[PDB]
């Protein structure tokens, strides 16, 4: 696996019962009750999946598509943005935007 | 500037970092950009004074120095949009982009 860093979630990585990324001033958590919630900003997001599902989780996959799956497995959220296979990240960023970049083009070496 | 990020647009001055663990990407005196525990650097050093670092509308880094002059490119090229350059947790630099989705808790529900 990859190890954490507050403020990010790199395609693989699976936020699930609270866990969150924490920036600044916000926070965006992949709750328990399957609502993914940033909080802070000046209205703040939700996904307003509330009681949708049970044991949902986050992931962010390769294609730039960030899921929210119940523990069967199935969607209960997409990020609905699909794009060119590769590696991709979500940053929480300091200004409260949650944003997903990807995919990679450039590194100062290679993963593995 | 914000601790593990440069996103496009954004400067990473003179002694200015980006740190994730025990790596530390350092623009540096000499205008050379080291990248501590990760064996990378530009390899500009001297090579400049009073440099800075850049990242372009196409998720290209550049380097500048005191004066004017590009002095280090990434020389990776992709389409106009947002970019962030980012300090993996193993200790690579990588630019990721374009932006592909965007959550906005400033404009409501
Ligand atoms: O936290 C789970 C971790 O297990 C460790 O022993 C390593 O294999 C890591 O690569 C992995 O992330
Ligand atoms: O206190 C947090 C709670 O906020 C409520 O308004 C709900 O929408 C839930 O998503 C959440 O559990
Ligand atoms: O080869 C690049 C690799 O980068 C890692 O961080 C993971 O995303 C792997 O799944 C991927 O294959
Ligand atoms: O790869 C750059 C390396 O260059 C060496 O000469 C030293 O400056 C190291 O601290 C650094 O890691
Ligand atoms: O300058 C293009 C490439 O050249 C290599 O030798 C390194 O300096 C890389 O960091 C750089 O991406």
């Amino acid at each position: 696996n990859i190890p954490f860093t507050n403020n990010l979630l790199f395609s693989g990585q699976v936020l699930y019962g609270d866990g969150r990324l924490t920036a600044k001033s916000h926070q965006l958590v992949m709750q328990g009750d399957c609502n993914l919630v940033l909080y802070g900003g000046k209205y703040g997001w939700q996904s307003n999946t509330h009681g949708n599902g049970e044991h949902c989780f986050l992931r962010l996959n390769h294609k730039g598509e960030l899921i929210i799956k119940d523990d069967d497995f199935k969607t209960i959220w997409s990020s609905s943005s699909s794009s060119k296979h590769g590696d991709y990240v979500l940053i929480l960023r300091d200004d409260g935007f949650a944003v997903i970049y990807g995919p990679a083009i450039w590194e100062t070496s290679p993963q593995a | 500037l914000g601790t593990n990020y440069l996103l496009s647009g954004q400067t990473l001055d003179r002694e200015g970092h980006l740190k994730n663990g025990d790596f530390d990407l350092v623009m540096q005196d000499d205008c050379n950009l080291v990248l501590y525990n990760g064996n990378w650097q530009s390899n500009t050093a001297n090579k400049g004074r009073d440099c800075k670092l850049t990242l372009t509308d196409y998720g290209e880094l550049v380097i500048k120095n005191g004066d004017g002059s590009t002095v280090w490119r990434s020389r990776a090229q992709s389409v106009k949009g947002n970019y962030a350059a980012v300090v993996h947790p193993d200790g690579r630099l990588v630019v990721f982009g374009p932006s592909v989705f965007k959550i906005d808790p400033w404009v409501p529900g």
